[PDB]
RNA sequence: GUGUGUACGCCGGCAGGCGCGAACCCCAUUCGUGAUGGGGAUCGGGGAUUAUUCCCCAUGAACGAGGAAUUCCCAGUAAGUGCGGGUCAUAAGCUUGCGUUGAUUAAGUCCCUGCCCUUUCACACCGCCCGUCGC
C-alpha cells in the first residue's frame, strides 16, 4: 500500500530523501 | 544494481512514477488534487504531446520534457511572479 | 546593462517585437502578417535573438567526417 | 539539460556517498583489532570511538579513446603558449584552444556538447608554467597541481620531431589509497596502446613530488636497452581533489586536501604508505 | 520605401558593369542598408562573405594597423566623410565611384610560385572573382593608410582621391600600380 | 553554500498559489470614524 | 494544378465481415475496417471505394444484376451504392444491428434477419428517390438471435437459420399449402443453411460440426397461390468423437454440390454433397477462418482470416493459388517511394518489412529479421536497396537483386533507433536514438561507425540529407535546425536557432530550400547555404494544434501538411496561401475482449454509450454509469482522434501517400477532378481537329489537340498520322509542346495495343530535342521518370523471352547441322 | 567582488586636512609635418602623508616602425580598454577572474619538413609489392 498523499515519500525516493535530509539539517542549522 | 533490488518493487513504486505525482514532485503543483486536476483541462503536456489521462506513467526521459503547455492561464501566473511575460511569444 | 552598441540593438528588438504584438493582440492578424514579414526579410535580428555560442574547429577532430 | 544533467549528478553523489561509508567503518574495525591484538596499550580516544572498487565516473576508459582539451588562463604570456603546444603532442589525440575573453563555465558546458572527455587549465608566473588543473568533465574529479622544475622542449636546441605513437604507461611510487586514486586519474588521460610501442611516459612518485619522464627506447641487442629523454620534464605536486568539474568550486565537495598548518604537517605524506 | 545609405546615397541607379564580378558585389536592393554596420557572422562559412555589403567589407579594412583594432563606429564616420567629399568633388553617387574603382582594381591573372632555396620560378595563372574583389579592397585601403601616413591630410581625404583615381582608370593611384605590375610580371612570364 | 545548492535544482516552471496572490461604501465609514 | 483523389487503401487485405464475388466472379470485394475494397483477379487491380463509415462493416448485400450492393456496418447503418459508377446512393438506419443481408435471385426482393424477426423489403429500383428502401413483410419465427439467410432457385420460399438449435422455412408469397415449416436436430447454434438446385430439400450446418440433411416430398412447382412434409435423410460429423473443433463458415455451390467448411482450428474441408465424399482439406494458419466465399463458375474459392488480416484465392482443381496476401497486423506502419516510384516499402510494429507493387497493390516480398518495431525506411539513390532502423538497435539493409540482410550497423553502446536517412550517393548511413540525442554516421560498403555528431539536446525530430549537396539536416527538441556537411576537411557545422520547438525538417527537390515545422504551428522556409528565412506560414486556424508531417511536391510549388487535425493541407509556397484540404473518416469501433482500458470514461467508442431519445430533449439523455466503491485511477482511457504521422510523395508525381491511425491512404491524380486547359481560342474546338485531320494538315491537328487537355482527342489525332510523316510533324512541334507530347506517351503505353507504333513517335523526339531539353532537364525529373518506367515494363519482359527464342533455335540448327 | 572588519558638510590649485551619518567611444576647441603642443628619460626648486609614496613649477634625451634570424596564432579568435579578488598550493618587484569594443586572410593538398598506419563474399568495381642475410 502506498503511503498517505501529504507524506513527502509519496513522491520522492531513496535518492530525493538523501539529498533533502542533508539540505534541511543545513538550512535548519542556519 | 542487481537483482536485490528487484524485490522491493510494490504498488508504491508504480504509482510513483504517476503524471500527477510528478508534477508534485517538480513542485507544478502543492496538492494531489490539485495536480490531478491541472490534467484534465490540458494544462501540462509532455513534449509536444499534451496527456490528460491522470493514470499515466512517465519515464524517466520523458520526465525531463514535462512542462506547463503554450498559451495556458497557469504559464501566465508563473510569467507574470517572473516579471518575464513577453506578448511576441504569446 | 551591457555597452552603447549592445543597448542599441536591443532597443531595435524591443520596439519591434513590442509594435509586431500589439498589431496581433489589437489589429486584424493580416497587418501583422505582412509587417513581420518585412521586419523578418530586413533583419531577422530585429524579432529573433540569437546569442553566439563557442563553435571551433578544435571541438572537431583531424579530417573530415568522412574520405 | 538542466533537467538531465542535475538527476544523473544526484545519483552519482548518493552512490559515491555510500562506497564512503562502507570504507570508513572497515578502518574503525581494522585499527580498533589490531590494536588489542597489540596489547600493548589503549589510547584514551580510541576508547571512546568504541564506546564497485573501479570509479564511477571511469565507465568508459578501455571502450573508447579519451578526447582532451588543453587551455590557459586569459591573456597568456608567450612561453605558456608553448607550453600548451607541447601539451598538445604528449596526449594523443589533445586538442588546444585559445582562450580569449571566455568565462569558465562558457567553456565546460561546450566541451560537454561536443564530447570532450577532460579538460586540462594551465597558469603561468612570469613567463614559467606553475599550476594545472585536470577537470574529469561529466561531474568527474578535479585535480589540482602545481609544477615546480619545468624543462620545456623549445628550450633546448635541435631535438627534431617526436614518435607521436600511443606511448606505454609507467607507474611507480604510488602505495596508498590516495596514491591509488591520483595515479588513477594520470592515466586515464590516455589511450590503449599497442604491444609493439616504443614511446613509455613515467610518472614516479617520491615524497609527494611526482616525476613526469618521456622516453623513447630501442633494443640495440638483448639485455641491452638505450633510453633517450624527449618531450618537456616536469614535477608535480597534487593539493586538492575536488568531486565536481571545475565549473563548480562554490558547490562541490572535497574529497581530499593538503593541511600544511597541522603541528605534524611537515613530517608527513600522503601518497606512500 | 526606399533604402539609402546614410540616408543620402541611393542604391537602384548603381548598376555593375563587369559580369564576373556581378555576383560578388553585394550593393542592390536585397543587400541595401542604411549603415555599413549590421553585426552579422560573415566569416563564419567560406564563400559567406561575397553575401556582406560591400560598403560594410570596407568599413571592415579598414581597422588597420592595431592601433585602429575593434573602433568600427570611428571607421563608419571616416567612410562617411570620405563618402560626402567624393560627392562635393566629383558630383556623382559615391556607391558608383566606389563600385568602378573595385572593378578597376581588380587583377585578371597573377603569378603562381614554385621556391626552392636558390631562385623561384615562375607561372601565370588566372584569379577568382572573390580574390578579385578582396585583393582590390586591400590595394585600395593600403594605398589610403600610406598616402595618410606622416602627411597633412585626413585620411577620409586620403581615401576619396584613391577611389576618385582608382575609379577614372590613372596611373596616380596605388592600386592601378600594384593591379599593372602584377599583370606585367604575369604576362611577362607565360 | 547550502543555500547556492537549491538554486542550482530550482525549477523555472514551478508554480505556488501564492504567485497569483475595501470598498467605497466601507472605505467612507472608516473616514466616518476616524473624524 | 492540384487535381488527386482517394484511391486506395494499402497494407490491408481483409478485417472482418463476410466475402463476397462478383457477378462475373473476376473480381472479390472484401470489407476493410470502414472501407470496402474490390480485387480485380483477371487483370490483379486493387481498388478502394470512396464510401467510409464510423463503424467496421459487418454485411455486404450483393444485387444479383451487379449494379447495386448494400454495405451495414455493425451499428445498423446502411449504405446503398451503386458498383457500376463506384457512388453512394443512399443512406439508411436500422433500428438495430443485423446480422445478415440477402438478394433474392430474381432481383426484386430482398431479406434482412435482425433480432429475432426477419424482415423482407422490396429491391430498391435505378432512380434514387426520398426512400430507397421500402419495407414489405415481416416475420416472427424464431425463439432466439436469427443467423443466416438463403434464397431458393425459385424466388418462392427462402430459410433462416437462428441460435435456438432450430432452421425456419418461410414462404416469400402467401401459398396455401406452405405457411412456415421448423426443422429441428441440432443441439447448438446454426451456422449455415442452404437449397437444393432446383428442390426444396436444404442442408443444416450447426456449430458443433453436425450436418443435417433434409427432403421434401413435394417440387418446387408444387406451391399453389391461396400440405408439405419434411423428413431426415442423413445426418454427418465432420470431426471425430471427442475433439472440439468449432465449424465458423461455410458456403455451397448449386450447380456443382460443392461445400467447404472452414473451422477454429485454421483448416477447411471440401465435401461433394448427396454422397458426403471428402475432396481433401488445408490448414491455412492458426486463427479460425471467419468467412468463406465460393465464385459462380465454381473454379475459386475464397477464404479470410480475421486474426492476422489473411486473404487468400485458391483454385482447387489445379491446387494452386489466386491470391495470397496479408497485411500488417496494425495501421501503424512508415513508408518509402522507390526512386522510379515502381515500388513501395512499409515496415510495421510487429517488426516486418513489406514491399507492395504499385501497378498492381499487391505484397511480393517479406523480411522478418528485425524482431521490434520498425521505426523509419527508405531507400537508396538506385531502386534495389533498403534500408530500415529499429528498436532492436539495429540498421539492416537490403537488397532486390538477391532478397537478402547483406548489412547490418550497431553501435558500441546499446541504443533504440527512431530515424533514418541515406545520400543520394549511398555511401553514408545516418541513423538517430530515442535517449542519447546524437547521431550515429557509418559507411555503407565499409560497414563500419565513421562518425558520432553530437550537440543537439533533447530527441531529433528528424534526419533529412540534402538531395543534391550530401548534407544532412537534424530537427530537435532544443528548438534547433542543425546542418552537418559531409566531406569538409574543417567539420563545418550550421546552426538554425527557432522560436518553439521543431517537428518536421524537408528538402525542396531541387535540394535550393529547407522546410521547418515548428511547435506554434508554423512552417519557415529557410536558404540552406545562405542560413537566411525566405517565407513563413501560419496553420493553426487551417488544422481543426501542431504540423507533425511536411512533404514537397515533385515541381516544389506546392507543399503538404499533416498533424493532430483530421484534415490533411495543400499551401502554395510562395504565395503562402492555402490550396486544398482532404479530410479524413474516423473510426469508432473497439474490440469487445479488450479488458485493459476503462470503459468509463471511453464511452463514445464502439457504441457503448445509450442515448435517450424520447425524452423530449433534442439532442438526447444519457443514461448514468453503474457506481464502484473504489476508484480505478491506474486504468488507461482514449478519446478518439486522427493523427496524420507521415506524408510521402511519388517521384513520378502520379500519387502520394498518408500514413496515419486509420491506415494508410494512397491519392492519385484523375482528369476527371478538373479541366485544365492549356491555351483556349474559339477556333480551338474538336470539330476544327478533326476537320484539319480530314484534311491531311497533320501539324495544326496536333497543336490544337494540345492546347486541348483530353487525353482522348491527342489519342485520336496521333493515331490518324500514318507511318512516314512522323518525323515531319515532330520536327513541326515547338518546345513548349513537347513535354506535353511525352507525358502523353508514357500514360499511352500502359493502356495502348500499339506498341511500337507509339515506340515510334518516342524515337523521333528524342532524338531531334534531346540536346535541348538537357538544358532543361533539372525541371523534367517527374516526366522523364514516368516515360523511363513505362517503357521499360515492356523491354523487360519482352526481351527474356525474345533472347531466349532467338538463342535456342540457333543451338539446335548447330546440334542438326552436325551428321 | 559584505568576516564587528566611507555618503554628505567646510578649507585649500592639487596633494590633503577637518567633522559628522569605468575606460574606450561620440560632439565640438587649439595645434600642425617641424624630433613638433608627439615622447617624458635626466636634471633643479617647492609642498603634503605617517625615511615612505603622492602633488605643483621648470628642462625636454634616445626614439621617425626596429637586421641577421626566430616564436606564436583560425571567430566573439587577433588586438585595444576598464573594473574587481588575493581564495589552506603558486602569486603581490605579481598572478587570477569579470565585463566592453571587435576585424583581414583561409575551409585544401602532400611539393618541402615530418608523423601514424598498411601491401593477405548483396549489386557493382578490382584481380598476387620487391629483395638480402640467416637457420
Ligand atoms: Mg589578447
Ligand atoms: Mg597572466
Ligand atoms: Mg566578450
Ligand atoms: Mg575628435
Ligand atoms: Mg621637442
Ligand atoms: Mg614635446
Ligand atoms: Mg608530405
Amino acid at each position: 500500500l502506498p503511503p498517505s498523499p501529504g507524506d513527502t515519500s509519496y513522491y520522492q525516493d531513496q535518492v530525493d530523501d538523501f539529498h533533502e535530509a542533508r539540505s534541511r539539517a543545513a538550512l535548519a542549522k542556519g | 544494481g542487481s537483482l536485490e533490488l528487484c524485490d522491493f518493487v510494490t504498488a508504491s513504486s508504480f504509482c510513483r512514477r504517476r503524471l500527477p505525482t510528478v508534477l508534485l514532485k517538480l513542485r507544478m503543483a502543492q496538492h494531489l488534487q490539485a495536480a490531478v486536476a491541472f490534467v484534465e483541462q490540458g494544462h501540462v503536456r509532455v513534449g509536444p504531446d499534451v496527456v490528460t489521462d491522470p493514470a499515466f506513467l512517465v519515464t524517466r526521459s520523458m520526465e525531463d520534457f514535462v512542462t506547463w503547455v503554450d498559451s495556458s492561464k497557469i504559464k501566465r501566473h508563473v510569467l507574470e511572479y517572473n516579471e518575464e511575460r513577453d506578448d511576441f511569444d504569446l | 546593462g551591457g555597452g552603447h552598441v549592445a543597448q542599441i540593438y536591443a532597443i531595435r528588438q524591443s520596439i519591434s517585437k513590442a509594435l509586431v504584438a500589439y498589431y496581433q493582440k489589437y489589429v486584424d492578424e493580416a497587418s501583422k502578417k505582412e509587417i513581420k514579414d518585412i521586419l523578418i526579410q530586413y533583419d531577422r535580428t530585429l524579432l529573433v535573438a540569437d546569442p553566439r555560442r563557442c563553435e571551433s574547429k578544435k571541438f572537431g577532430g583531424p579530417g573530415a567526417r568522412a574520405r | 539539460m538542466l533537467r538531465r544533467e542535475a538527476r544523473l549528478r544526484r545519483e552519482y553523489l548518493y552512490r559515491k556517498a555510500r562506497e564512503e561509508a562502507q570504507r570508513s567503518a572497515q578502518e574503525r574495525k581494522e585499527r580498533l583489532r589490531r590494536a588489542l591484538e597489540e596489547n600493548r596499550l589503549i589510547p584514551t580516544e580510541l576508547r571512546r570511538e568504541a564506546l564497485s572498487h573501479v570509479d564511477d565516473e571511469y565507465r568508459w576508459a578501455g571502450v573508447e579513446d579519451p578526447k582532451v582539451m588543453i587551455t590557459t588562463s586569459r591573456d597568456p604570456s608567450s612561453r605558456l603558449k608553448m607550453f600548451a603546444k607541447e601539451l598538445k603532442l604528449v596526449f594523443p589525440g589533445a586538442q588546444r584552444m585559445n582562450r580569449g575573453r571566455h568565462e569558465v563555465g562558457a567553456l565546460v558546458r561546450a566541451c560537454k556538447a561536443n564530447g570532450v572527455t577532460d579538460l586540462l587549465v594551465v597558469h603561468e608566473h612570469r613567463g614559467t608554467p606553475v599550476g594545472l588543473i585536470v577537470s574529469h568533465l561529466p561531474f568527474g574529479p578535479t585535480a589540482y597541481f602545481t609544477l615546480c622544475n619545468v624543462v620545456m622542449r623549445h628550450d633546448i636546441p635541435d631535438l627534431g620531431t617526436m614518435s607521436e605513437a600511443k606511448p606505454h604507461l609507467i607507474t611507480h611510487g604510488f602505495s596508498s589509497r590516495l596514491g591509488k586514486r591520483v595515479s588513477d586519474i594520470l592515466r586515464y588521460l590516455f589511450p590503449v596502446p599497442k604491444d609493439d610501442s616504443h614511446r613509455v611516459i613515467t610518472f614516479a612518485n617520491q615524497d609527494d613530488y611526482i616525476s613526469f619522464r618521456h622516453h623513447v627506447y630501442k633494443k640495440t641487442d638483448h639485455r641491452n636497452v638505450e633510453l633517450t629523454e624527449v618531450g618537456p620534464r616536469f614535477e608535480l605536486k597534487l593539493y586538492m581533489i575536488r568531486l565536481g568539474t571545475l565549473e563548480q568550486e562554490a558547490t562541490a565537495d572535497v574529497e581530499w586536501r593538503w593541511h600544511p598548518y597541522t603541528n605534524t604537517a611537515r613530517k608527513r605524506v600522503f601518497l606512500s604508505t | 520605401p526606399d533604402i539609402k545609405l546614410f540616408g543620402k546615397w541611393s542604391t537602384d541607379d548603381v548598376q555593375i558593369n563587369d559580369i564576373s564580378l556581378q555576383d560578388y558585389i553585394a550593393v542592390k536592393e536585397k543587400y541595401a542598408k542604411y549603415l555599413p554596420h549590421s553585426a552579422g557572422r560573415y566569416a563564419a562559412k567560406r564563400f559567406r562573405k561575397a553575401q556582406c555589403p560591400i560598403v560594410e567589407r570596407l568599413t571592415n579594412s579598414m581597422m588597420m594597423h592595431g592601433r585602429n583594432n575593434g573602433k568600427k563606429l570611428m571607421t563608419v564616420r571616416i567612410v562617411k566623410h570620405a563618402f560626402e567629399i567624393i560627392h562635393l568633388l566629383t558630383g556623382e553617387n559615391p556607391l558608383q565611384v566606389l563600385v568602378n574603382a573595385i572593378i578597376n582594381s581588380g587583377p585578371r591573372e597573377d603569378s603562381t610560385r614554385i621556391g626552392r632555396a636558390g631562385t623561384v620560378r615562375r607561372q601565370a595563372v588566372d584569379v577568382s572573382p572573390l580574390r578579385r574583389v578582396n585583393q582590390a579592397i586591400w590595394l585600395l585601403c593600403t594605398g589610403a593608410r600610406e598616402a595618410a601616413f606622416r602627411n597633412i591630410k585626413t585620411i577620409a581625404e586620403c581615401l576619396a582621391d584613391e577611389l576618385i583615381n582608382a575609379a577614372k582608370g590613372s596611373s596616380n593611384s596605388y592600386a592601378i600600380k600594384k593591379k599593372d605590375e602584377l599583370e606585367r610580371v604575369a604576362k611577362s612570364n607565360r | 553554500k547550502a543555500l547556492r545548492k537549491k538554486a542550482l535544482e530550482k525549477n523555472p516552471d514551478e508554480f505556488y498559489y501564492k504567485m497569483t496572490r475595501v470598498t467605497p461604501e466601507q472605505l467612507k465609514l472608516m473616514r466616518t470614524q476616524d473624524v | 494544378k492540384f487535381a488527386y483523389r482517394f484511391s486506395n487503401l494499402l497494407g490491408t487485405v481483409y478485417r472482418r465481415g463476410n466475402l463476397n464475388f462478383t457477378c462475373d466472379g473476376n473480381s472479390v470485394i472484401s470489407p476493410v475496417g470502414n472501407r470496402v475494397t474490390v480485387f480485380d483477379l483477371k487483370n490483379n487491380k486493387s481498388d478502394t471505394l470512396p464510401l467510409a463509415t464510423r463503424y467496421n462493416v459487418k454485411c455486404v448485400g450483393l444485387s444479383p444484376d451487379g449494379r447495386l450492393a448494400i454495405i451495414v456496418d455493425e451499428g445498423g447503418d446502411a449504405l446503398l451504392v451503386s458498383l457500376v459508377c463506384r457512388s453512394v446512393l443512399h443512406h439508411f438506419h436500422f433500428k438495430g444491428s443485423v446480422h445478415s443481408v440477402s438478394f433474392s435471385p430474381d432481383g426484386r426482393k430482398f431479406v434482412v434477419t435482425k433480432g429475432n424477426i426477419a424482415q423482407m423489403y422490396h429491391a430498391p429500383g435505378k432512380k434514387r428517390e426520398f426512400n430507397a428502401f421500402v419495407l414489405d413483410k415481416t416475420y416472427f419465427g424464431p425463439y432466439d438471435e436469427t443467423t443466416c439467410i438463403d434464397w431458393t432457385d425459385d424466388s418462392r420460399c427462402f430459410v433462416v437459420g437462428s441460435k435456438d438449435m432450430s432452421t425456419w422455412v418461410f414462404g416469400a408469397e402467401r401459398w396455401d399449402n406452405l405457411i412456415y415449416y421448423a426443422l429441428g436436430g441440432h443441439k447448438d447454434a446454426i451456422v449455415a443453411c442452404f437449397f437444393e438446385s432446383n428442390s426444396l430439400d436444404l442442408y443444416s450446418l450447426s456449430q458443433d460440426g453436425v450436418l443435417c440433411m433434409w427432403q421434401c416430398d413435394t417440387p418446387p412447382e408444387g406451391l399453389r397461390l391461396k400440405k408439405v412434409k419434411y423428413s431426415r435423410l442423413a445426418k454427418y460429423f465432420f470431426n471425430k468423437e471427442g475433439d472440439f473443433n468449432n465449424l465458423t463458415a461455410a458456403a455451397f455451390h448449386k450447380k456443382s454440390h460443392l461445400l467447404v467448411t472452414g473451422f477454429a482450428s485454421g483448416i477447411f474441408h471440401l465435401h461433394e454433397l448427396p454422397e458426403f465424399n471428402l475432396i481433401h482439406s488445408l490448414s491455412i494458419s492458426d486463427q479460425s477462418i471467419a468467412s468463406v466465399a465460393i465464385n459462380s463458375s465454381g473454379d475459386w474459392i475464397a477464404f479470410g482470416c480475421s486474426g492476422l488480416g489473411q486473404l487468400l484465392v485458391w483454385e482447387w482443381q489445379s491446387e494452386s493459388y489466386v491470391l495470397k496476401q496479408q497485411g500488417h497486423f496494425n495501421s501503424m506502419v512508415a513508408l518509402a517511394y522507390s526512386p522510379d516510384g515502381q515500388y513501395i516499402v512499409t515496415g510495421g510494429d510487429d517488426g516486418k518489412v513489406k514491399v507492395w507493387n504499385t501497378l498492381s497493390g499487391f505484397c511480393f516480398v517479406t523480411f522478418t529479421e528485425h524482431s521490434s518495431g520498425v521505426t523509419g525506411v527508405t531507400f537508396t539513390a538506385t531502386g534495389y536497396v533498403v534500408v530500415t532502423s529499429s528498436m532492436d538497435g539495429t540498421v539492416r539493409a537490403f537488397d532486390l537483386h538477391r532478397y537478402r540482410n547483406f548489412r547490418t550497423f550497431t553501435s558500441p553502446r546499446p541504443t533504440q533507433f527512431s530515424c533514418v536517412a541515406v545520400d543520394a550517393s549511398g555511401e553514408i548511413v545516418s541513423a538517430g536514438a530515442q535517449d542519447s540525442f546524437e547521431i550515429f554516421v557509418w559507411s555503407m560498403q565499409t560497414g563500419r561507425l565513421l562518425d558520432v555528431l553530437s550537440g543537439h539536446e533533447g530527441p531529433i525530430s528528424g534526419l533529412c540529407f540534402n538531395p543534391m549537396k550530401s548534407v544532412l539536416a537534424s530537427a530537435s527538441w532544443d528548438k534547433t535546425v542543425r546542418l552537418w556537411d559531409m566531406f569538409d576537411s574543417w567539420r563545418t557545422k550550421e546552426t538554425l536557432a527557432l522560436t518553439s520547438d521543431a517537428l518536421a525538417v524537408t528538402f525542396r527537390p531541387d535540394g535550393a530550400e529547407l522546410a521547418v515545422a515548428t511547435l506554434n504551428s508554423q512552417i519557415t522556409f529557410w536558404d540552406p547555404e545562405n542560413a537566411v528565412q525566405t517565407g513563413s506560414i501560419e496553420g493553426r486556424h487551417d488544422l481543426k494544434k501542431a504540423f507533425t508531417a511536411l512533404c514537397y511536391s515533385a515541381d516544389g510549388h506546392s507543399i503538404l501538411a499533416g498533424g493532430m487535425s483530421k484534415f490533411v493541407c495543400i499551401y502554395h509556397v510562395r504565395e503562402q496561401i492555402l490550396m486544398k484540404r482532404f479530410e479524413i473518416s474516423c473510426n469508432l469501433s473497439l474490440d469487445a475482449m479488450e479488458e485493459f482500458l476503462n470503459r468509463r470514461k471511453m464511452t463514445e467508442f464502439g457504441n457503448l454509450a445509450l442515448i435517450d431519445q424520447d425524452a423530449g430533449q433534442e439532442d438526447g439523455v444519457a443514461i448514468p454509469l453503474p457506481g464502484v466503491r473504489k476508484g480505478d485511477m491506474s486504468s488507461r482511457h482514449f478519446k478518439p482522434e486522427i493523427r496524420v504521422t507521415s506524408l510521402r510523395f511519388s517521384p513520378t508525381g502520379r500519387c502520394w501517400a498518408a500514413t496515419t491511425t486509420e491506415g494508410l491512404l494512397i491519392y492519385s491524380l484523375d482528369t476527371r477532378v478538373l479541366f485544365d486547359p492549356f491555351e483556349l481560342d474559339t477556333s480551338v474546338t474538336p470539330g476544327r481537329v478533326r476537320e484539319a485531320l480530314r484534311q491531311q494538315d497533320f501539324t495544326r491537328a496536333i497543336l490544337m489537340a494540345l492546347r486541348l487537355n483530353e487525353s482522348k482527342l491527342v489519342q485520336e489525332a496521333l493515331e490518324a498520322v500514318p507511318r512516314g510523316e512522323i518525323e515531319v510533324v515532330t520536327s513541326s512541334l515547338p518546345e513548349l509542346y513537347v513535354e506535353k507530347v511525352l507525358e502523353f506517351l508514357a500514360s499511352s503505353f500502359e493502356v495502348s495495343r500499339h506498341l511500337e507504333f507509339y515506340l515510334l513517335w518516342t524515337h523521333k523526339l528524342l532524338m531531334l530535342h534531346g540536346q535541348k531539353l538537357k538544358s532543361r532537364a533539372g525541371t523534367l525529373l517527374p516526366v522523364i521518370q514516368f516515360l523511363q518506367k513505362s517503357i521499360q515494363r515492356h523491354l523487360d519482359d519482352l526481351s527474356k523471352l525474345c533472347s531466349w527464342n532467338h538463342y535456342n533455335m540457333q543451338y539446335a540448327l548447330a546440334v542438326s547441322k552436325q551428321r
